[PDB]
């Protein structure tokens, strides 16, 4: 739905990269690049931001 | 002055209309095959140790 705030296995703080990666991504960066950017060393972090599926903006368009 | 039945018919014709075939070229697909899934060129490591 919306972006986990700590990676799941070590605890690292994702949730303020959430922002920052889309802002990259639309800057012409590859995936890669983006979270190498970012400071996402390890591969479990880079899981938590590459296969997010941000949902909150799909339930925020029925009325209120 | 009646009808009367005359001789027997010496033969038959049947008549059907019909088109030819062309050369065979047998164009299996547009992109074909099952193209093989690769390398993204040079990639680099994404990770280093601590230290
Ligand atoms: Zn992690």
């Amino acid at each position: 739905m919306i972006i986990p705030v700590r990676c799941f296995t070590c605890g690292k703080i994702v949730g303020n990269k959430w922002e920052a990666y889309l802002g990259l991504l639309q800057a012409e960066y590859t995936e890669g690049d983006a979270l190498d950017a970012l400071g996402l060393k390890r591969y479990c972090c880079r899981r938590m931001l590459l296969a997010h599926v941000d949902l909150i903006e799909k339930l925020l368009n029925y009325a209120p | 002055g009646g009808l009367t039945c005359a001789s027997a018919p010496q033969g038959t014709l049947r008549i059907l209309e019909g088109p030819q075939q062309s050369l065979s070229g047998s164009p299996l697909q547009p992109i074909p095959a099952s193209p093989p899934p690769q390398i993204p060129p040079g990639l680099r490591p994404r990770f280093c140790a601590f230290g």
